[PDB]
């Protein structure tokens, strides 16, 4: 989400990553969350909702 | 919504963590803000010059 437009579904660039943000990746895995289809950044943006 | 912790993950954020409301009527002229944090969670405020 960038959130200085609050905008759910802007990309995130390799070099800036957290290690938190993975721990997410872990835990949604973990929990079996796989994206039930494959999504890809429409010009860098997924809509919000998605 | 974003991380005030800044693990760039914008859903581990005070707003995720924490309640708030305010209120307000002109026809008293008056307002009031009610807050408190979720799961055992306490607030803090820091004022310089205000």
């Amino acid at each position: 989400t960038n959130p200085a437009t609050g905008n759910s579904g802007v990309v995130t660039g390799s070099n800036d990553i957290t290690y938190g943000q993975i721990n997410d990746i872990i835990g949604m895995f973990a929990a079996d969350k796989i994206p039930t289809t494959t999504i890809q950044a429409n010009n860098g943006q997924i809509n919000n909702a998605d | 919504n974003t991380d005030d912790n800044d693990n760039k993950n914008s859903n581990d954020d005070v707003d995720d963590h924490i309640n708030a409301s305010f209120s307000y009527d002109a026809k008293t002229g008056d307002g009031l803000f009610q807050i408190n944090a979720k799961s055992g969670f306490k607030v803090a405020i820091e004022d310089k010059g205000t």
